[PDB]
């Protein structure tokens, strides 16, 4: 149920492991300190307009 | 693309155009990385030999930002057949890498179970291409895009006497005259999630274009994420 509302507050991917939200990101992104946001790791990250 | 609108600068940067031996665009593709383009398996049977153009916005004019890449290898799905159009997916490895720049950037690959549950359940996606602007119409010299609603599975299956499989999905309109069309084949269907675009479909087939009670059929990318990863 954890990812069913507001995507678990994740910017990108949301999963549930041992009854807690785990966020993750696409290749070329890294998880921010807060464990929710996805920060590009370089120029021209995937899925962004130029 | 039937209806919709022209892509603005920066807007559709993952669009690729497959060009045949006569230099005519005949299918689209989606940039996945510096070396790999996603397209439809059926596109491979439209031209013996072809190349891939990126950064193209206007097919009749030189821009100074567009580039043509030759294909090193074609990776076609083993289970595609012309009889079913099932497994309509291929990956192209380019001979020389793409330099990402204005109007040239990759779409994100989604993550399977998350995308099935959260991305495919969005109201709409966006399809883009240089294909015909109506059934029997001329191709577009300008890159176009169109917002298309996801169609529920039962309405989808009932729309055709052809078998629409679990590896396909429908998007578009019942009667509104907007759809993808011939020449958009192989191109991107993307879905936005929180300001990031994920490639969710490959333009595959329709019964004509924009017909009443007919939808666009797309290869379901989530059904092939491991296959794509292995191919790349
Ligand atoms: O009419 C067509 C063409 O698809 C019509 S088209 O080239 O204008 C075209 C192409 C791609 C499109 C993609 C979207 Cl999302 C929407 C509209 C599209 C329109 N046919 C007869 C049906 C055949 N077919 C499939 C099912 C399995 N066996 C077949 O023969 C495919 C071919
Ligand atoms: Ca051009
Ligand atoms: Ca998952
Ligand atoms: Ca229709």
């Amino acid at each position: 149920k954890l990812c069913s509302l507001d995507n678990g507050d994740c910017d990108q991917f949301c999963h549930e492991e041992q009854n807690s939200v785990v966020c993750s990101c696409a290749r070329g992104y890294t998880l921010a300190d807060n464990g929710k946001a996805c920060i590009p790791t370089g120029p021209y990250p995937c899925g962004k307009q130029t | 693309i039937v209806g919709g609108q022209e892509c603005k600068d920066g807007e559709c940067p993952w669009q690729a155009l497959l060009i045949n031996e006569e230099n005519e665009g005949f299918c689209g593709g989606t940039i996945l990385s510096e070396f790999y383009i996603l397209t439809a398996a059926h596109c491979l049977y439209q031209a013996k030999r072809f190349k891939v153009r990126v950064g193209d916005r206007n097919t009749e004019q030189e821009e100074g930002g567009e580039a043509v890449h030759e294909v090193e290898v074609v990776i076609k799905h083993n289970r595609f057949t012309k009889e079913t159009y099932d497994f309509d997916i291929a990956v192209l490895r380019l001979k020389t890498p793409i330099t990402f720049r204005m109007n040239v950037a990759p779409a994100c690959l989604p993550e399977r179970d998350w995308a099935e549950s959260t991305l495919m359940t969005q109201k709409t996606g966006i399809v883009s291409g240089f294909g015909r602007t109506h059934e029997k119409g001329r191709q577009s010299t300008r890159l176009k895009m169109l917002e298309v609603p996801y169609v529920d599975r039962n309405s989808c299956k009932l729309s055709s006497s052809f078998i629409i499989t679990q590896n396909m999905f429908c998007a578009g309109y019942d009667t509104k005259q907007e759809d993808a069309c011939q020449g958009d084949s192989g191109g991107p269907h993307v879905t936005r999630f929180k300001d990031t675009y994920f490639v969710t479909g490959i333009v595959s087939w329709g019964e004509g274009c924009a017909r009443k009670g007919k939808y666009g059929i797309y290869t379901k990318v989530t059904a092939f994420l491991k296959w794509i990863d292995r191919s790349m």
